[PDB]
């Protein structure tokens, strides 16, 4: 309606809490169809 | 079962619309007048009344019975409805019979009574049959047509027939025949051509189904009758297509050079009616039986025959000779003619008096002046006519027929009703004499050059002055001389730069002496110093801008209720002000009545007594409507009532001097009609409103717990808290009141957005309003009065796009998608040196609040460090072509959705 | 004679062009201020209620407090 400026206020005041275990996170990513692509790419490359 | 605004009376009817005749013997005759279908008795001399259209009625026939009347309107939303002559208040009707087209622009009813047949106008026009006798509410069977035929505004019916109908536009003619066991209706328009007889044949304006024969008829303007045969399934094409009855021109005939239009056919004569007078009956071979023709009568447009079947005395007669071999008696029945120039006449049957009735103004239609002290009421025409009626007796009276060509519309009395003065679109000027309306002055004053567009005298008979279309104004004055007044010219200026809306004469009794007031479009308001004033110097000394973003309307003294003095002018902001009349300043804003469009002139009803002192009343037409209201005004819808009139336009208002009636002229529709008016039923009205603020909470969505009056309320605090200001050691207080200066805070923070103007406005608004009285300034509102401010104030709905599309509009080039854009610094620019001035920085801030560069409230903690973000956010915010979709998605995460209106009173 | 001499608006569009300007104006400044005045009366919002809490504006006073 008209509230934009509190956007700002709240963006900031996001939390900035990290991923809590990050092994679980790069696992995941490997997993990734397009990042095994990437590496089939990195096998092209060579 | 009662109303505050009834209807009953008509001057005049549009000639274009056919008369037909009802009971003979009391003479009762039928006739439509814009929206509105009426009876009259001539003897009886009484009106009776066929209730209103959602448009102008645009067609009617009569059965041959004269026990019904059907009738059609243009326009959208067109009902057909059919009545019974003699319960007059009857009822029928076809509902929503077309949704696109724009009502029915040519209608038969059967003489058979059985059905009833029309033709649709629409860019391609319909064709439909109605069992009527039934409650039938949609079509039995359809057909629509090509173009090419045209307009098709002809129709009749077969009396030899229930299953055959005639049409014809100005340049195609039609043949139809229903085949209700296929349910199929057919049609053929076949095209004639100079081929068929070698020789001019050209327009042709009706057409009929022959006494006796297979045939049909059709009358021209080139004083020549064509006539058709029908041919009908032969019997080898019985067992194919059968194609439906075909139509072949067989003959063509000259019957006089000139021009006839009107055919029509009684008892087994023929009876055919001319431009210019003569009026002829046929017998079925085309037989000459005896004329009328050379009366002052002509063009005759209306024809119709006594619903009477004659009885035949002979004993002593005065029947015509007859132009057979022998030459026979000849007894039709009684019949009713009737011009174009809207001229009314009923014939004696025996031919002994040609007998004219009501006559009626020609063409086109402005508003009337009433005697001020007797029951005289004026009507002119634009043509050739002004004349005066007696709104009791309902009696035409005197009358004076005007010069030719020239164009007239403005009308006055002077003050005392002994003068009466007319303006004329051709830069001429009359006084007329309030008797024999002679030309008072040897001859008129012709010193304009065009329209004129208002006239008025001063509270001295002495003075007189007109406004004219060119924004000029003139003045007109009296000299005394050898014991003799005469009437005199007095000097012309032009002092409006945009069309005059108004114009006005004021006393100074403070001075027993006269004031010239005016009003134009151009938002300027003007006071003329006669007394200083001479020849080639209307003497100017005051000029004011009265209004803002619109422009006003209307002008007139407000009635004494007060000390103060005040004049009354309305705007198309639907805003009613009151204006000083010594300074001219303002101090009341008003939300004029509601219905539909801006005020275009009031009159205000006239004192006997004090009991009219204790009790005023004003009365107000608009575009479309005319309406009454009670004083003071509050913006209470409760308070006001509109009605609707001529509903394609009406032009100006009359009232009677006794204070029961009122007189509205229209335009086109030709047509001047009373109203007659309850006070009562308005306080009885006022009474379904309540009291105190509960019409206004009322207004507000929500009235008394609506979030959005829960949101209002909390910044009359929060703005009390500013006024305290935000930091202090005290106990916090408030109560009951805002300082002015912080009004202006919470109403935007409402979300209404006056100018520095409007501010200015309504601090003077809040200070003076109590000053007389008290001797005071003040300047601590309470919250009811600021709603009060605020509803007056407001835009008449939520805010809207449009007058931001329309500054665009006027700012903006078409873009290459053709939106009316601005470019960036172009529009930054003109933001600041145009209009109301704009600081730079004071913009930047603004920008920068409203993209949420800065930190919030702007109230409370600092900010220096954001400012020099915005001057790059300058190009990096605003993109380099701006628009009003642009703009309002910066201004507006609100969607303004569009009100409603149709339960409002 | 001629007509007089005109009293002049040098346009009538120059009233139609700054209206216009004004009308831009008068929204920046009416959304500006109002979102000052939203945004103060959350944080006092707190206040404000118990204020309201405490005493009442005239017309809801007399009816509601």
């Amino acid at each position: 309606h008209t509230t934009k400026a509190q956007e700002r206020t709240r963006k900031r005041q996001q939390p900035v809490k990290l991923e809590p275990l990050p092994v679980l996170k790069v696992y995941q990513d490997h997993k990734q169809p397009e990042y095994i692509y990437e590496q089939n790419r990195q096998k092209l490359m060579s | 079962k009662v109303y505050p605004l009834s209807m009953t009376w008509s001057f005049g009817w549009n000639s274009s619309l056919p008369v037909y005749y009802m009971r003979e013997d009391r003479r009762v005759i039928l006739y439509t007048c814009a929206h509105t279908a009426i009876m009259y008795d001539v003897v009886r001399n009484t009106q009776y009344h066929l209730q209103g259209h959602p448009n102008i009625i645009s067609c009617l026939c009569v059965s041959e019975d004269r026990r019904w009347i059907a009738t059609a309107d243009e326009g959208p939303d067109c009902l057909i409805i059919i009545w019974d002559s003699f319960t007059g208040i009857p009822v029928h009707t076809i509902f929503d019979s077309c949704p696109e087209g724009n009502g029915m622009r040519s209608i038969a009813i059967t003489r058979d009574s059985k059905f009833l047949a029309t033709i649709s106008d629409s860019a391609t026009q319909k064709v439909c049959i109605w069992k009527w006798t039934l409650a039938v509410e949609t079509p039995a069977c359809t057909l629509e047509l090509p173009k090419e035929y045209g307009f098709q505004d002809n129709l009749v019916f077969n009396p030899a027939n229930n299953k055959e109908l005639v049409s014809n536009s100005k340049t195609q003619a039609i043949y139809y025949c229903w085949f209700e066991d296929k349910g199929i209706l057919a049609h053929s328009a076949p095209v004639l051509t100079e081929k068929t007889f070698n020789k001019l044949v050209g327009k042709f304006s009706q057409s009929v189904f022959h006494l006796k024969l297979p045939q049909v008829l059709s009358a021209t303007k080139e004083g020549k009758l064509v006539v058709w045969d029908i041919h009908y399934p032969s019997s080898t094409s019985s067992s194919a297509i059968s194609a439906f009855p075909f139509i072949k021109p067989r003959k063509l005939v000259h019957l006089q050079k000139e021009a006839i239009t009107v055919l029509m056919t009684i008892d087994s004569y023929i009876v055919t009616g001319d431009i210019k007078g003569n009026i002829k009956f046929y017998d079925h071979t085309l037989s000459v039986v005896n004329w009328y023709s050379n009366f002052k009568l002509g063009a005759i447009r209306t024809l119709s025959f006594s619903k009477t079947i004659p009885s035949l005395p002979t004993e002593k007669s005065n029947l015509p000779t007859d132009c057979t071999l022998r030459g026979d008696l000849f007894v039709v029945r009684n019949f009713i003619i009737g011009t174009f120039d809207a001229t009314v006449y009923h014939m004696t049957v025996d031919g002994t008096k040609l007998e004219k009735l009501f006559v009626e103004p020609r063409d086109a239609v402005y508003a009337v002046s009433c005697h001020p002290y007797q029951p005289l009421i004026a009507v002119g025409s634009v043509c050739g006519m002004i004349k005066v009626w007696d709104f009791e007796k309902k009696v035409y009276l005197f009358s004076r027929t005007f010069e030719k060509g020239l164009g007239v519309q403005c009308l006055t009395y002077n003050p005392e009703g002994a003068l009466l003065g007319a303006g004329f679109t051709e830069g001429t000027v009359y006084i007329l004499d309030a008797m024999s309306l002679e030309n008072e002055s040897p001859e008129p004053f012709k010193y304009s050059k065009s329209s004129v567009s208002h006239c008025c005298f001063s509270h001295d008979s002495n003075y007189m002055a007109t406004a004219d279309v060119n924004f000029t104004v003139a003045v007109y004055m009296v000299v005394v001389k050898n014991g003799q007044r005469v009437w005199e010219y007095l000097a012309r200026l032009r002092s409006h730069q945009n069309s005059i809306q108004s114009l006005l004469f004021g006393v100074h009794l403070d001075s027993n002496e006269p004031r010239l007031l005016s009003l134009g479009k151009d938002r300027f308001l003007i006071e003329y110093n006669l007394v200083k004033s001479c020849k080639d110097h209307l003497d100017v000394l005051d000029v004011h801008r009265t209004d803002q973003g619109n422009y006003p309307t209307c002008m007139i003294w407000y009635p004494p209720l007060t000390k103060e003095l005040f004049l009354l002018i309305c705007n198309s902001g639907y805003k009613v002000k009151l204006f000083n009349a010594t300074t001219k300043m303002c101090r009341k804003t008003l939300l004029g009545p509601a219905y539909g469009s801006p005020i275009e002139h009031a009159q205000v009803l006239p004192v006997k007594s004090t009991l009219e002192l204790q009790k005023r009343y004003l009365v107000f037409i608009n575009k479309d409507k005319v309406g009454l209201q009670i004083l003071p005004v509050d913006g209470n819808p409760h308070k006001t009532c509109a009605i609707v009139c001529h509903p394609n336009g009406v032009a100006g208002m009359a009232l009677s001097y006794d204070g029961r009636f009122a007189f509205t002229a229209g335009g086109q529709d030709r047509s001047v009609v009373q109203w007659k008016i309850n006070l009562g039923a308005l306080e009885a009205a006022v009474s379904l409103g309540g009291e105190d603020l509960t019409p206004f909470y009322g207004l507000v969505s929500g009235g008394r717990e609506g979030k959005f009056y829960r949101e209002l309320e909390d910044y009359f605090y929060y703005s009390q808290i500013r006024s305290q200001g935000i930091d202090t050691m005290e106990t916090r207080q408030v109560s009951e009141h805002i300082c002015l200066s912080e009004l202006p805070f919470v109403m935007r923070a409402i979300g209404f957005y006056p100018s520095e103007e409007k501010i200015e406005d309504m601090f003077n608004e809040i200070k003076f309003s109590e000053y007389v009285e008290t001797g005071k300034l003040i300047d601590k509102i309470n919250l009811p009065d600021f709603l009060k401010v605020y509803l007056n104030h407001r835009p008449p709905f939520g805010n809207t796009m449009d007058g931001i599309q329309n500054s665009f509009n006027v700012l903006g080039y078409t873009n290459s998608e053709g939106k009316k854009a601005i470019r960036r610094e172009d529009f930054l620019n003109l933001l600041l040196t145009k209009g109301e001035h704009m600081t730079e920085e004071e913009m930047i801030d603004c920008f920068s609040t409203l993209f949420g560069l800065t930190p919030e409230g702007w109230k409370s903690e600092p900010a220096a460090t954001c400012i020099n973000g915005p001057e790059i956010c300058l190009q990096k915010e605003l993109p380099e072509e701006i628009t009003a979709e642009i703009f309002t998605t910066e201004i507006l995460g609100l969607t303004l959705s569009d009100s409603s209106e149709q339960l409002i009173q | 004679r001629l007509p007089t001499p005109s009293l002049e608006m040098t346009s009538y569009e120059e009233g139609e062009i700054e209206m216009a300007v004004i009308y831009l104006q008068k929204l920046l400044r009416g959304r500006v201020v109002q979102n000052m005045m939203f945004e103060g009366k959350e944080k006092r919002l707190e206040l404000i209620l118990e204020l309201r809490t405490s005493h009442a504006l005239q017309e809801d006073d007399k009816l509601v407090k």
